[PDB]
RNA sequence: AGGACCGAACCGACUAAUGUUGAAAAAUUAGCGGAUGACUUGUGGCUGGGGGUGAAAGGCCAAUCAAACCGGGAGAUAGCU
RNA sequence: GCUCGCCGGAAGACCAAGGGUUCCUGUCCAACGUUAAUCGGGGCAGGGUGAGUCGACCCCUAAGGCGAGGCCGAAAGGCGUAGUCGAUGGGAAACAGGUUAAUAUUCCUGUACUUGGUGUUACUGCGAAGGGGGGACGGAGAAGGCUAUGUUGGCCGGGCGACGGUUGUCCCGGUUUAAGCGUGUAGGCUGGUUUUCCAGGCAAAUCCGGAAAAUCAAGGCUGAGGCGUGAUGACGAGGCACUACGGUGCUGAAGCAACAAAUGCCCUGCUUCCAGGAAAAGCCUCUAAGCAUCAGGUAACAUCAAAUCGUACCCCAAACCGACACAGGUGGUCAGGUAGAGAAUACCAAGGCGCUUGAGAGAACUCGGGUGAAGGAACUAGGCAAAAUGGUGCCGUAACUUCGGGAGAAGGCACGCUGAUAUGUAGGUGAGGUCCCUCGCGGAUGGAGCUGAAAUCAGUCGAAGAUACCAGCUGGCUGCAACUGUUUAUUAAAAACACAGCACUGUGCAAACACGAAAGUGGACGUAUACGGUGUGACGCCUGCCCGGUGCCGGAAGGUUAAUU
């Protein structure tokens, strides 16, 4: 069976990376929430 | 021309190993640990000036650090650069 | 000509093809080509705004001269060409100064024919004049609606417009739909009708032939569930409803034109 | 020539047996259909939740779909257990 | 270590994605490993990834994204111009041999190539954000010419056989060599050259386009392979000397020919069809502004530079996606022998493995298989399952038919081996010799050698010759749907959906319609032989009556009737 996670680094970064989160207001709010929570890894880039 | 202090900082340590010794004895090549950001021209000039030898060519690679464990705590060693420096068949540093 | 295919397989039995032996076999004229990629019927929001579009064969756009405003210089037809973008054929013409252009091919036009544009052009098929200088009763195609804008009416294969009357600054036309319309007498038109009149006699023969032209299947509204279409639902085949579009508007007879700006030019609806 | 024919790769899933705390949260074995096409496949892209997409089964939209998931209103309300 | 077994269009070998040290060495066996473990992809320590030419980066763009101003929107924001990003595509350049425990087109040896910067010299009209050319493009089919590669012979080295025979028509092994440079072949395309002129290519143009003359007919472009050189080199069976038994050193024969032959190359060709088959840059060329014995351009020579990042290892898998060392999934390349149409199948080669619990026993019963007296569907909801059929050539083949089909209808006969025709035939390939010429990778003749079906006749063995693997069951009547397709991922594949065809209906272009507070966008760079909606569903013969009800279309005299006043 083909499973749902089919990894690809380029797609991962283009979809959830830091510069994708920074491009929109809601993405920046995601980053603000994650900084307030105290997350060690902010996005999938790291 | 590269300034003297840059040259004084690029080279870090000679590298000792079986492959390094074999390279020295069979190919007139020494193996050095250099600064992570040193370029081939910088390394060439530094070996020319500090060891007053004549270099033929420099080959360079980056070594990735290993992931270890120190009592159930994971750590990583730093990446470093090593250079294979080929001398001009008459120097024998 | 119109050619029936031998029934050597169930997909060939009903195929009728329209083959023109005098169309150019080689490649099109490169300087007048241009890319156009497909849309799938999706607009700039990326949503399907026109259903049943998608796929088909890749095509290149031919830049057709609908203005025909290179007046006073005669041209000669070099060849007739196939055009995937339209039902009519196009002709590559060569002006006496060395410029080449594509025009819609009128009926009867062959390679070596002479065409010309302008107020002094002869009354021959393929020539373009303002409808002021065209005799009443003539059949024309590629009709302009605003002077200088380029031909917009009667461009499909086999269609034409008849000039019915002239009254001062306006002429009255009889369009293929049967509607009588007024346009300004300074709009241009080309004499004769568009060639390839056999285009309607073709029979595609199989589903795949429709797919090759970028047409995707049509699902009947009555075959759906009520959530998808106003016609959906039923245990078995049931209708009991007045037929409507997928968005709830009556679809058998209800009129949808509402344009008061242009109502003044419609002498008589098609009926 | 052909949405032609027989048949591997490839794409499917008609029958039977097994399996059913499985080798596997949909498979295996033996047969089975298409196999130049309305085919199939890699990479990248677009369409976002009363919305999409649908050769239409209320199908599919990350093992979730007659209205996804996550957080909030929120200790919703529960003449019921 | 010897034997046995399994895979071999993979269970071998590479690349991409993805992973990230799992790679190699030393050491340890608690935990991990479905058992033990001295072993490990486990723990601990050390080592290991070398590039001007490979990839990324870089130049150029596709879909698409973002988007100065701009247009639009309560705000947030939406769209979009100039631009700027974005490969899955276009763009310069390296091969062979050797070497490490672990890297190698990167190191070493040998032989090459590309781009750019400086400098000298010799000539010289250079110049773009512009023009033109080029790049530059489909499906199918058919050959012809080749190569990879294989087979046989010759040649070279070795052998003379555990048991009858084996100095020969005998056995075993080897017989390899690249990029580059020179030649420009099979073959493909295209007439060439010189003047004069011109409403075209936003301006100009000597370039492209067009027109008119003159002259010559061979000129140009592309091009696999071969041959020569690279190479007196390297490699090379084996032998000799060490071995600290893993390996190290030294030396080194032959290194040819014929035939067969790709799905690879010529070929981005050729032929044909309709469904009519990217873009931009690199590159060539033309000039404008401008510059002007300057700059710049062309050529030769000399010299310098080519940075940075990746490079280990797995990669149909114990390392990726499935919670697992999980019978699942995963794109691309390579492609030997015998038989075979074949990438099917059987047995093998190169290479790789025996799937991380065993040992016994030989009950019922379960699973996967083999055979079965007589009967032969009596079973059962139902011939479910099983059994059976199965190849090639030839003979022969019904109703019905839309004239194609039905049809491989049905059914039948031949089939191994040996000899002869013919010491190997028809055919294919083709050396030497001979003769010509525009002289060469040339043309004609010529047939040595090699390879080689199919058939007929005779004989011969078995129960059986398509002997294994592989490989249609057939016929008759009828419902439904014309057909090929599609569908409920995971209990439904169908008579359901689609379909070509038919009809009604809307729509005159700023189209109807759809997405959207809007700007806009699709429809469509389309224009009624077009586009949307609805129903029906190939084809044949057809499609009757009802406008009372409900819709829709038209009308606008009268009645009733909103805001307003
Ligand atoms: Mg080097
Ligand atoms: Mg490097
Ligand atoms: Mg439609
Ligand atoms: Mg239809
Ligand atoms: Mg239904
Ligand atoms: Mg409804
Ligand atoms: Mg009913
Ligand atoms: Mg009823
Ligand atoms: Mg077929
Ligand atoms: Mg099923
Ligand atoms: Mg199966
Ligand atoms: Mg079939
Ligand atoms: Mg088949
Ligand atoms: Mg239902
Ligand atoms: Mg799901
Ligand atoms: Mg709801
Ligand atoms: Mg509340
Ligand atoms: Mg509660
Ligand atoms: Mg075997
Ligand atoms: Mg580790
Ligand atoms: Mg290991
Ligand atoms: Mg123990
Ligand atoms: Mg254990
Ligand atoms: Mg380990
Ligand atoms: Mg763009
Ligand atoms: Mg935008
Ligand atoms: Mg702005
Ligand atoms: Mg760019
Ligand atoms: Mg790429
Ligand atoms: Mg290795
Ligand atoms: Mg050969
Ligand atoms: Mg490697
Ligand atoms: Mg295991
Ligand atoms: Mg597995
Ligand atoms: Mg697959
Ligand atoms: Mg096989
Ligand atoms: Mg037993
Ligand atoms: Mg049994
Ligand atoms: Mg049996
Ligand atoms: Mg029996
Ligand atoms: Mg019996
Ligand atoms: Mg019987
Ligand atoms: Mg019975
Ligand atoms: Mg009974
Ligand atoms: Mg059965
Ligand atoms: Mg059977
Ligand atoms: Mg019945
Ligand atoms: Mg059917
Ligand atoms: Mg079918
Ligand atoms: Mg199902
Ligand atoms: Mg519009
Ligand atoms: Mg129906
Ligand atoms: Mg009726």
């Amino acid at each position: 069976m083909k499973r749902t996670f089919q990894p690809s680094v380029l797609k991962r970064n283009r979809s959830h990376g830091f510069r994708a989160r920074m491009a929109t207001k809601n993405g920046r709010q995601v980053l603000a929430r994650r900084r307030a929570k105290g997350r060690a890894r902010l996005t999938v880039s790291k | 021309m590269i300034r003297e202090e840059r040259l004084l900082k690029v080279l870090r340590a000679p590298h000792v190993s079986e492959k390094a010794s074999t390279a020295m004895e069979k190919s007139n090549t020494i193996v050095l640990k250099v600064a992570k950001d040193a370029t081939k021209a910088e390394i060439k000039a530094a070996v020319q000036k500090l060891f007053e030898v004549e270099v033929e060519v420099v080959n360079t690679l980056v070594v990735k650090g290993k992931v270890k464990r120190h009592g159930q705590r994971i750590g990583r060693r730093s990446d470093w650069k090593k250079a294979y420096v080929t001398l001009k068949e008459g120097q024998n540093l | 000509a119109v050619v029936k295919c031998k029934p050597t397989s169930p997909g060939r039995r009903h195929v009728v093809k329209v083959v023109n032996p005098e169309l150019h076999k080689g490649k099109p004229f490169a300087p007048l080509l241009e890319k156009n990629s497909k849309s799938g019927g999706r607009n700039n929001n990326g949503r399907i705004t026109t259903r049943h579009i998608g796929g088909g064969h890749k095509q290149a756009y031919r830049i057709v001269d609908f203005k025909r405003n290179k007046d006073g210089i005669p041209a000669v037809v070099e060849r007739l060409e196939y055009d995937p973008n339209r039902s009519a054929n196009i002709a590559l013409v060569l002006y006496k100064d060395g410029e080449r252009r594509y025009i819609l091919a009128p009926k009867g036009l062959k390679a070596g024919d002479q065409i010309q544009s302008g107020v002094d052009a002869a009354i021959k098929p393929g020539n373009t004049l303002p409808m002021r200088n065209i005799p009443v009763g003539s059949t024309v195609h590629n009709v302009e609606m605003k002077p200088g804008k380029g031909g917009q009416l009667a461009r499909s294969a086999g269609t034409y417009v008849q000039i019915v009357a002239r009254d001062g600054a306006y002429v009255t036309l009889r369009l293929r739909s049967g509607e009588m319309r007024k346009v300004e007498a300074d709009c241009r038109a080309t004499l004769g009708e568009v060639g390839n009149a056999e285009h309607m006699l073709r029979v595609l023969g199989k589903a795949g032939a429709a797919r090759w032209r970028g047409v995707r299947p049509t699902v009947r509204g009555t075959a759906m569930n009520p959530v998808d279409h106003p016609h959906g639902g039923g245990e078995g085949r049931n209708f009991g409803k007045h037929p409507v579009t997928p968005w709830g508007v009556q679809t058998k007879g209800k009129k949808t034109r509402s344009n008061k700006r242009t109502d003044k030019f419609i002498v008589r609806r098609r009926s």
